């Protein structure tokens, strides 16, 4: 399907296409396989990817080819970690690629009214681009909101604990050209209940307070 | 003894856990973190172990395993190969948040965790994996440890201690299989997160073919603060062979869903009604409870009220603590959807490299779906039984056990659901 | 003392989509002389 | 003595050296277990499951491929347990798989069948859809089918360690994980066949022998090989006065169990 795990030579996606790596990104690539011990080079091949991706917005197989030969791998080493993972993208995105989490812990608290509302005041569907190649909608799995849910990912920044009338303000704002403050949009800031903390809303104690003696 | 429900913040252990206080150093210093790590470390890691020990620190990634023992299958001596520490960030369990809490709002004890730890097993750096959606907490880690190597806490002379110790972190690409021991290191290593077996087991050859010892966030954030106010004190809270302050996410089907820190072992009706709101409608219109997350078997509300949310009732519950992400449902779920979904779930997250998981997670999500149409017979429900039971101890991983447990205990507690869906599917015709 | 009102995580905010590398990048200066196995690589 | 250690397969007892694997016990004692992914000369890989055994005393079965084996170990080849998990492998194994056997050259020598005969059921309780698979087109020399691929790993295992290549992986995860390139390209190397010999059933076939006959009716004459000064050692299978394929022989001392294209 969408995900076909195969590469068909296209013009837009063939090895002469022109991707290359900017004279900052080689230097932030030395620094990532400086990471890992001298032998091993090949385990930078997911941050390098990633980064590709970033300065690219997805990856094209010239892409995939010049990390390998960068770090010196075999490219289907790097074609199995592209297809494996899911963060990559091998096709084309938009400016703004949203992420709806469907899981039931997010699912539970309404959450296919805001892919609905995704679905009308973008007009497309549920894994498809617009035609002015700014946004593009999908479902994914648990990204760790599941308390402030509903929720969803733009482009490394979370929007969560939103309702139809939050998602449409983050919309509206998209296509100005702003973007918006990444957070809960309820009252609340982080995981902390809604009515009030109820867990630690004393002073914290501060340094040597508890030490056992002998240490 | 007895009634292990509340606990003071004078205990509590994750002080910024609401992003109420600095983050950075400042907070840290001002709050208990990095005292006394000079001393912490000049003990012997021998010390430090004994600590975890007489602590009963379990690790909470999912698995019940003590540290201590686990820690010290890794203090032996060195064949002239570098050992390290994995810190396992990826939480990708639906229902879990606190590691993303942690990660983002107090780091440096993850750090002096990191170091601890490290100087325990006999480490020379600590990489850690952080799931690969959370770009904002693994940049505040990386100001946090560009902060610690400013002040000299990691490094060349951590803290002045003669021992040098390196902190990495390492982003994910998305994969909730990378949460497993072996396929972390598999992905940081550069190939696919598909597991590898045990035997080997890290200690002997891990990261890099290295002695590695992979941790939860989680239990090396502790380490640090049971070394320094003593783990007799940590082993006060809770049950006897379960203890510690556990961090708990109460999420769906509640009017005030949070994150807290509690005494193990404590009621499950009083952590959610005391911390949270209590469920929307009102106990009487529980369903159904998720204690851990979705790789833990469903109880219903006749059982829900008189358990204690720790490992072993969870067990003796037909049931398990994982993560401890309450997961509550109301009467106003259709429950075979939600773990439906959790199946497909685990269907899209599966490696694929081990033939149970495979094929028949597939099988049992398309069954799923069948049963939520209801186009199924009722005497499909002891073969996926059966189907569940030639997945779960015949896998490379867990991951199988978790995708057949949540169908094992929706089958065990609302099969008459199933039996009615197919009866009306079959009056429709 | 503090306010204990607000929220003090309002930095990532401002954060760039190459931040953690630049970060990754300026903590070189600190790391570590790094192990080496003997090889280049198993030469795959 | 020479750090031998005593094991027991049903009580009887074997002495075998350390590192010794579950199975190669079992073969000492002359028991062979079942297998869809060790080979006997390609890296260990614990994927298929199908050959798990019980140790005695022990909860959970362990994979013998893969499994060092222990002091008083007793492995119980031919109890439930073993029977349980082999059968529900086969149920896993047969859920997506082609009704193909008519028109799959692998026929009458695929290790699939004969493992479903003699370890599995007889029945199929899968009562959904199967997937498929685009086939790929790696060469002249090889075909593609691979609806019926298992996911062994044995061709890449192969291809890496032994051939040379590391051109075939795995594309993607899940029930969709697409073994194979993720682009095409000939896998036209000189230890290429031999994919096809080590690839139990029928994805990876011979195009000259596609379709030409059946193993039953082929006699087999063991010669050996001219067209190198190795003496590879060689089958001729044949088929009413005609040369039919040419299959390879084993010689752990020239040919272990490889032979080249121009061989073959
Ligand atoms: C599919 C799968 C996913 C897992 N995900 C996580 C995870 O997100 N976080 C975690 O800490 N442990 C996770 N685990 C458990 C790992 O074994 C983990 O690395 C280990 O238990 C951590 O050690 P600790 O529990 O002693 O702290 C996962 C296990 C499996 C099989
Ligand atoms: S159970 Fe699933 S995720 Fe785990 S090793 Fe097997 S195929 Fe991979
Ligand atoms: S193509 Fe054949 S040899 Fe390769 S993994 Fe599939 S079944 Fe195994
Ligand atoms: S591989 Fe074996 S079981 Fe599958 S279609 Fe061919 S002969 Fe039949
Ligand atoms: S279920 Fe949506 S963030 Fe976890
Ligand atoms: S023979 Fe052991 S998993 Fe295949």
């Amino acid at each position: 399907g969408g995900a076909l795990f195969v590469h068909r030579d296209t013009p837009e996606n063939n090895p002469d296409t022109p991707f290359d790596f900017t004279p900052e990104n080689y230097k932030r690539i030395e620094a990532i396989v400086k990471n890992y011990p001298e032998g091993h080079q090949a385990a930078a091949v997911l941050p390098v990817l990633d980064l590709a991706q970033r300065q690219n917005g997805w990856l094209p197989i010239s892409a995939m080819n010049k990390v390998a030969e960068v770090l010196q791998v075999p490219p289907m080493r790097v074609y199995e970690v592209a297809t494996f993972y899911t963060m990559y993208n091998r096709k084309p995105v938009g400016k703004y690629h949203i992420q709806v989490c469907t899981t039931t812990p997010c699912m539970l608290r309404d959450s296919d009214s805001i892919l609905e509302t995704l679905q009308r005041k973008l007009g497309i569907k549920v894994g498809e681009t617009t035609p002015d190649k700014l946004f593009t909608l999908i479902e994914v799995e648990c990204l760790g909101a599941c308390v402030n849910a509903p929720m969803v990912q733009i482009n490394d920044n979370y929007y969560e604990d939103l309702t139809p009338k939050d998602i449409e303000e983050i919309i509206d704002e998209l296509k100005a050209g702003k973007v918006p403050k990444p957070g809960p949009r309820s009252g609340r800031f982080c995981c902390e209940p809604a009515g009030g903390l109820t867990s630690l809303t004393e002073p914290p104690k501060g340094p040597g307070f508890g030490v056992q003696a002998g240490l | 003894k007895t009634s292990f429900g509340s606990l003071k913040d004078e205990d509590r252990i994750f002080t910024n856990l609401y992003g109420r206080h600095d983050w950075r150093l400042k907070g840290a210093l001002r709050r208990g973190d990095w005292y006394k790590t000079k001393e912490i470390l000049l003990k012997g890691p021998d010390w430090i172990l004994g600590e975890m020990k007489t602590s009963g620190l379990r690790g909470r990634g999912g698995a019940g395993f003590p540290t201590g023992l686990k820690w010290s299958f890794m203090n032996k001596p060195s064949d002239g190969r570098p050992k390290y520490l994995v810190v396992n960030a990826d939480e990708g369990e639906p229902g879990t948040c606190k590691d993303r809490e942690i990660m983002r709002h107090d780091p440096h004890k993850l750090v002096e965790g990191c170091l601890v730890g490290g100087r325990a097993m006999g480490a020379r750096a600590a990489y850690i994996y952080i799931r690969g959606e959370f770009y904002n907490e693994a940049s505040n880690l990386q100001v946090a440890i560009r902060e610690a190597y400013e002040a000299g806490l990691i490094g060349k002379n951590a803290c002045g201690s003669d021992y040098d110790f390196d902190v990495f972190v390492v982003r994910g690409a998305g994969a909730y299989i990378c949460g497993e021991e072996t396929a972390l290191i598999e992905s940081i290593e550069g190939k696919q997160g598909k597991p590898r077996l045990k035997p080997p087991f890290p200690a002997d050859v891990g990261v890099f073919g290295c002695p590695t010892t992979v941790a939860n966030v989680e239990t090396v954030a502790v380490s640090p603060t049971i070394c320094r106010r003593g783990g007799t004190w940590f082993a006060g809270f809770g049950r006897e062979r379960n203890s510690g302050t556990k961090l708990f996410n109460i999420s769906g089907h509640v009017n005030h869903p949070c994150t807290v820190e509690e005494e193990m072992s404590v009621p499950l009706k009083e952590l959610i009604e005391k911390h949270a709101g209590g469920v929307t409608g009102g106990w009487d219109n529980l369903l159904a409870v998720i204690p851990g997350g979705s790789s833990t078997p469903l109880i219903p509300k006749s059982v829900c009220e008189t358990v204690l949310m720790d490992f072993d009732a969870l067990v003796q519950a037909q049931t398990g603590l994982g993560t401890a992400a309450v997961i509550v449902m109301d009467r106003s779920t259709d429950i075979v959807k939600a773990i439906a979904r959790l199946i497909e779930f685990y269907k899209h997250e599966s490696c694929g490299q081990c033939t149970p998981c495979r094929e028949g997670v597939d099988w049992m999500n398309k069954v799923m779906a069948r049963f939520v149409k209801g186009d199924a017979r009722p005497a499909e429900i002891d073969s996926l039984w059966e189907i569940s039971k030639q997945i779960e101890g015949h896998t490379i991983c867990a991951l199988g056990d978790g995708a057949a447990w949540p169908v094992q205990g929706l089958i065990r507690h609302f099969r008459p659901e199933l039996e009615d869906r197919m009866q009306r599917f079959a009056q429709q015709h | 003392p503090t306010d204990t009102t607000t929220y003090k995580n309002l930095q990532h905010h401002d954060y760039n989509t190459y931040t953690f590398l630049d970060l990754n990048l300026d903590l070189s200066k600190f790391r570590l002389p790094q192990p080496s196995s003997g090889r280049e690589s198993p030469r795959h | 003595a020479s750090n031998l250690i005593e094991v027991f397969v049903d009580g009887q007892s074997v002495m075998v050296e350390p590192g010794t694997t579950v199975l190669q016990a079992c073969e000492k004692v002359g028991m062979q277990i079942p297998r869809f992914c060790y080979h006997e000369r390609l890296s260990v890989a614990g994927n298929c499951r199908m050959c798990l055994v019980e140790i005695e005393k022990a909860p959970k079965v362990v994979a013998a491929c893969a499994m060092p084996v222990m002091k008083g170990w007793n492995i119980l080849t031919n109890s439930e347990k073993s029977k349980k998990a082999r059968e529900g492998v086969m149920e896993f194994l047969l859920a997506n798989h082609p009704l193909d056997c008519p028109i799959c050259d692998q026929g009458g020598e695929c290790d699939l069948q004969d493992q479903s005969m003699m370890f599995g059921s007889d029945r199929s309780r899968f009562l959904e859809g199967k997937r498929a698979v685009e086939d790929k087109n790696i060469g002249p020399l090889v075909k593609t089918i691979m609806t019926r691929c298992i996911q062994c790993t044995r061709c890449i295992r192969f291809a890496s360690e032994i051939a040379g290549v590391d051109d075939l992986g795995t594309t993607g995860r899940g029930n969709d994980m697409q073994v194979g390139t993720y682009i095409e390209k000939m896998f036209m190397s000189e230890l290429s066949g031999n994919v096809i010999d080590i690839c139990p059933v029928g994805a990876l076939t011979s195009k000259p022998y596609a379709f030409t006959a059946r193993p039953w009716e082929t006699r087999k004459t063991e010669s050996i090989d001219v067209m190198d000064a190795v003496g590879s050692n060689i089958v001729v299978s044949t088929r009413t006065g005609e040369v039919m394929r040419i299959l390879p022989r084993m010689h752990e001392d020239i040919n272990e169990e490889w032979i080249s294209d121009k061989t073959r």
